[PDB]
RNA sequence: CUCAGAACUGAAGCGGACAAAGGUAAUCCGA
RNA sequence: UUAGUGACGCGCAUGAAUGGAUUAAUGAGAUUACCACUGUCCCUAUCUACUAUCUAGCGAACCCACAGCUAAGGGAACGGGC
RNA sequence: GGCUCUUCCUAUCAUUGUGAAGCAGAAUUCACAACGUGUCGGAUUGUUCACCCGCUAAUAGGGAACGUGAGCUGGGUUUAG
RNA sequence: AAAUCAGAUAAUUGGUAAAUACGGUUGUCUGAAAAGACAAUGCCGUGAAGCUACCAUCUGUUGGAUUAUGACUGAAGGCCUC
């Protein structure tokens, strides 16, 4: 198999290589995609208020 | 009576984050809230190349904010966290949000119980006492 | 004085003067050590810089920290395209070193490599080697032959970059010469002669988990100030002239500057011999199964998502080195062997490999393929296509 | 059966580089072969002995848990090292891979046949995992009040060794909690550490080095091997 | 023409350009 | 911490309108910490405009015994000339 | 004086190969061929020096108009307040 | 395997943005909307390519002759001795 991970944001398909961590005071770990996505997650922005986002895909449908 | 004893192995190539000065948090309940960077173990430099610790690294330190008893004498710490982005086999980049160390006697204990927050894992592979007393280990 | 505290030199004298160089292609100033243990083989071949791309490999290597575990590594790919060859050229070794004897020409020589003798093709007459053929004469050829077999040391082939393969603006090929390591003389003529109008492939020469050489020019970067080309340390921010310069061109005596003390100039177009690069692929151009593997189980093309960036798509062969090599995208480069063949531990990994990055460059790109951005955004092509 | 003595590279740390239970051992990938003697030499047939490695770190010992029924390893587990624990694993024991922010599983989980004793603060979850999984009843507390529990209590089905400073109050609790004799002590030549000194299961004890003929003494007599 | 309330709404942004003090504890001079 | 501060004072050579001791406000006035801050630094990268560049046109000045590759030697005891 | 940079010396600090010992081992000391390569980060001081805190294989001593101001810097020194 | 050095590369991660790329937004102006422009880059966020960094990655052989020193054979000089 070829294993994927899932992006912590917009949870985009990430493959190998591709990508950033982050480990909050929790111990809580993150996994992003683009730059784009850790500033906005960094942000506290919530993904389902933006509309690449599948978070929000999920809301609307 | 010093140095870096207790080292289990070689430690991993991590980009080095915390240059001397580097004041840091210190995550174990010796009392000591900080850590200030003096020197770090195993290192000649070039012509005024600051000396640079990662996690993982033994570092001489100072504490600026703590209990009386500790500030004002040169201790040894091991890096634990660092905000500095390294990089893992698989080549993902990996940083947390703080920079977090354990003050540590040479032979490589911890002068301590529980150490607040998460543990790199390239600090365990070297550091069986450490590692005993984390909560977590990334 | 003595200089207060005591640092290495800025810069490796043994690559001076820095000043651009003639070699366009490689130019192997050695070939490996010859020996006579093995059949006649061909030294060294030609390729291009298409891209690079990542891998997910699984490591045997025994000690290693990595020992049992997934490694990701840089790789960069080189398209090579098949040579032709074209002639024969002896050696004589006078009291004065080696001497060229004598070329001996095929009958095919195609309009391409006779480009490499004109300026203009298409402005000339296209006269060359037109004597060559008319007058040719196989017997004589066979004389030739024989001479070199008579009085030559060294034996190499004359070798054809057709560039027709590629999609690139140059269509005038390559002529190299690839000298020919075999035990006997007469063999490697013998050799030599059976390559003769024909096309040789990479396989022909390099092997999976191979040790490789590079040969090529640096990018050009063109004139260069002091602290880009020698890297010197920085002078005070507050300094008066400029900080970009070096302090002291040198002291008092000797009354003039050494050739040791750093300077502006040209950085960049340099000729090097890397060594030592391991071969993690070698490829087909005709595996539309090339990218994938054994791992993988679907059909994978090297050629990134919207194709290799300031290169193009890889329809031909190919040759995937661990890391990187000289020179920007479609530098044409000479991959010798190793002068004497590798025994280390590098060089006896085994290597497996697990994930071949098929995703595009051109940005940060999510997808392997199009059919994966298509099931995605719900667009068959094929669908499109119907 | 004796209580055996042995060395990591240099550490005497075994606590941090091996697991052992009553149904398998599990140690470290890059060990010296003095190392794998000490342990293959006693337990070889009777158990399976599984060179791993986990989040690509050989710290296996305090990173995972488990007693015969089950094996519990943290996120930080690697697939690979995951299908090489199953397929070196008896069918009998199942293997579960856990998200506990938690991560150290041997720090913050003891456990023997019967009890397991968790970090105070741990997940539900993983609580009725651990229950589940290895077949236990599950209590939250605090040896010597410190929240870690595998490094500071060290146990198996008979009795067990726990930081030196427990209070007799502490012990008490804890034995009527267990079910089993407790005694306070150290290891490896004065250290608190316990677990990171000690593995045992119901037949076999290994230690580290250093640790003083009276400590063995107490480690033999109150783990009742003999 | 000033002042105050409440509710709703945004990537928690909003003196959005422009404009616009970095603090603290001491020592020496001269008010 | 040859720095700062507080003390002691066998003050080279402190001392009373040749003023001594104090002192709020105050200062583009001397000094020391610390907090915030940061490209001062580790360690150097990149981007814009005008230059340097090349071109059409226009067009000076300093300076100039004679000139201009060095090694040693001797020499008005560091030559470019011997 | 420092910064910057280059090169030379050997009366060698470290690294290479050795001889010697009141050389068991470890460490150390004396000597030989020998610079080929290296010889670092901060407190205070304008400092050369000095003294301390450290890392280090080692933290050697020197020369080059007391190397290096149409390379900086201008703290010191030495106009006029 | 690391450090210092050397030579390169830019898949990844970072850095850079006057591609004025796309969006946001303050003040003004075009009757309005829409669309823009002006405030020597209005400001803010992301931003491909390129350039770029131990802040990213890759690569850095093999013989011969000898020194000091230790020896073989050995004479001057029956014995001795590199
Ligand atoms: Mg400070
Ligand atoms: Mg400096
Ligand atoms: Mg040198
Ligand atoms: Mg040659
Ligand atoms: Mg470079
Ligand atoms: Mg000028
Ligand atoms: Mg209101
Ligand atoms: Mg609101
Ligand atoms: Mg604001
Ligand atoms: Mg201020
Ligand atoms: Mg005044
Ligand atoms: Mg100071
Ligand atoms: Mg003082
Ligand atoms: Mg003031
Ligand atoms: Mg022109
Ligand atoms: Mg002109
Ligand atoms: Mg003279
Ligand atoms: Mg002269
Ligand atoms: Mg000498
Ligand atoms: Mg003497
Ligand atoms: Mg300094
Ligand atoms: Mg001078
Ligand atoms: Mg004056
Ligand atoms: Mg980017
Ligand atoms: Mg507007
Ligand atoms: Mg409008
Ligand atoms: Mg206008
Ligand atoms: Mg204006
Ligand atoms: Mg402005
Ligand atoms: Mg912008
Ligand atoms: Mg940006
Ligand atoms: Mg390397
Ligand atoms: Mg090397």
């Amino acid at each position: 198999v070829v294993r994927t991970g899932t992006c912590s944001f917009c949870e985009y398909r990430i493959y190998p290589g591709r990508g950033q961590r982050f480990i909050a005071k929790d111990g809580r770990g993150f996994f992003f995609l683009t730059k784009k996505a850790k500033c906005l997650s960094l942000r506290k922005v919530k993904a389902q208020k933006i509309t690449w986002t599948i978070a929000r895909r999920r809301l609307w449908k | 009576a010093r140095g870096r004893g207790g080292q289990v192995g070689t430690k991993a190539k991590v980009s080095l984050g915390l240059p001397v000065g580097a004041v840091m948090n210190c995550a174990d309940n010796s009392g000591a809230k900080n850590l200030y960077t003096i020197a770090c173990f195993g290192i000649k430099g070039h012509l005024s190349k600051l000396p640079s610790a990662s996690i993982g690294d033994m570092i001489l330190c100072s504490v600026k904010k703590g209990s009386p008893k500790l500030r004002k004498k040169v201790l040894q710490a091991i890096v634990i966290r660092q905000r500095r982005p390294w990089r893992r086999r698989d080549g993902v980049f990996i940083y947390f949000e703080d920079n977090a160390g354990v003050i540590a006697n040479p032979k490589g204990e911890m002068k301590g119980s529980q150490i607040t927050g998460p543990v790199a894992k390239e600090c365990a592979d070297i550091w069986p006492k450490v590692a005993s007393n984390a909560g977590s280990v990334v | 004085s003595h200089r207060k505290f005591e640092a290495p030199r800025h810069g490796s004298l043994g690559f001076r003067p820095r000043r651009r160089t003639r070699h366009h292609r490689g130019r192997c100033r050695s070939f490996p050590k010859d020996d006579p243990s093995k059949k006649p083989h061909l030294t060294a071949f030609t390729g291009f810089k298409a891209g690079m791309t990542h891998i997910l490999r699984e490591v045997d290597r025994s000690g290693s920290r990595h020992n049992k575990k997934e490694v990701v590594e840089a790789v960069t790919v080189i398209e090579c395209p098949p040579m032709t060859i074209v002639g024969v050229v002896g050696y004589i070794d006078t009291p004065r070193g080696l001497r060229a004897l004598t070329t001996v020409w095929a009958k095919t020589i195609d309009n391409n490599t006779k480009k490499r003798f004109y300026k203009n093709w298409a402005n000339s007459n296209k006269k060359a080697f037109t004597h060559h053929e008319k007058n040719f004469d196989q017997k004589a050829q066979d004389l030739l032959l024989k001479r070199i077999e008579k009085y030559c040391s060294v034996v190499r082939v004359i070798a054809h970059t057709n560039m027709s393969k590629l999609n690139l603006r140059q269509k005038k090929n390559h002529i190299l010469e690839i000298q020919v390591n075999g035990g006997k003389v007469a063999e490697k003529v013998a050799f030599a002669k059976s390559l003769l109008e024909k096309e040789v492939k990479v396989d022909s020469i390099f092997a999976e988990n191979e040790m490789l050489d590079v040969l090529g020019v640096t990018k050009g970067k063109g004139f260069a100030g002091v602290i880009k080309r020698f890297g010197v340390k920085h002078l005070q921010k507050k300094t008066h002239r400029g900080y970009r310069k070096v302090g002291c061109i040198g002291a008092w005596h000797p009354s003039r500057i050494r050739f040791t003390v750093p300077r502006a100039g040209q950085l960049g177009y340099h000729h090097r011999t890397e060594t030592n690069k391991k071969v993690y692929r070698v490829g087909k151009g005709d595996d539309a199964s090339n990218a994938s593997t054994a791992g993988d189980v679907t059909d994978k093309a090297i050629t990134p998502l919207g194709g290799f960036p300031h290169y193009g798509v890889v329809k031909n062969d190919f040759i995937m080195i661990k890391g990187c090599c000289v020179g920007p995208k479609k530098r044409v480069l000479t991959l010798r062997k190793s002068i004497i063949p590798q025994t280390h531990g590098a060089a006896k990994e085994i290597i497996n490999l697990k994930f071949i990055d098929t995703s595009s460059k051109i940005g940060h790109g999510r997808f392997q393929t199009v059919e994966e951005k298509d099931k995605f955004f719900g667009r068959d092509r094929t669908k499109k296509v119907e | 059966s004796m209580a055996r003595r042995c060395q990591f590279e240099n550490s005497n740390d075994i606590g941090v580089f091996c697991k052992l239970t009553s149904a398998y051992c599990l140690v470290s990938v890059g060990a010296s072969e003095n190392f794998y003697s000490v342990f293959e030499s006693e337990l070889v047939p009777h158990i399976p002995v599984i060179h791993t490695s986990i989040g690509g770190t050989r710290i296996v010992g305090r990173v995972t848990c488990g007693n015969k029924n089950g094996l519990l390893v943290p996120n930080t587990c690697n697939d690979n090292e995951l299908r090489n624990i199953r397929n070196s694993l008896p069918d009998n024991v199942r293997v579960r891979r856990i998200e506990e922010k938690l991560s150290a599983l041997g720090n913050c989980v003891v456990a023997n046949d019967y009890v397991a004793l968790i970090h105070p603060d741990l997940d539900r979850e993983s609580e009725e995992i651990i229950a589940d999984t290895l077949g236990v009843e599950v209590f939250r507390t605090t040896i010597a009040n410190n929240v870690l529990v595998g490094t500071y209590c060290v146990i198996n089905n008979r009795g067990g060794l726990v930081h030196p400073l427990a209070s007799v109050e502490e012990l008490d609790e804890l034995a009527n909690l267990l079910q089993i004799p407790l005694c306070a002590g150290t290891i490896n030549r004065g250290s608190d550490v316990i677990g990171a000194g000690l593995v045992v299961n119901d037949w076999a004890a290994f230690c580290g080095l250093d640790t003083t003929s009276t400590e063995i003494s107490v480690v033999e007599n109150i783990f009742k091997l003999n």
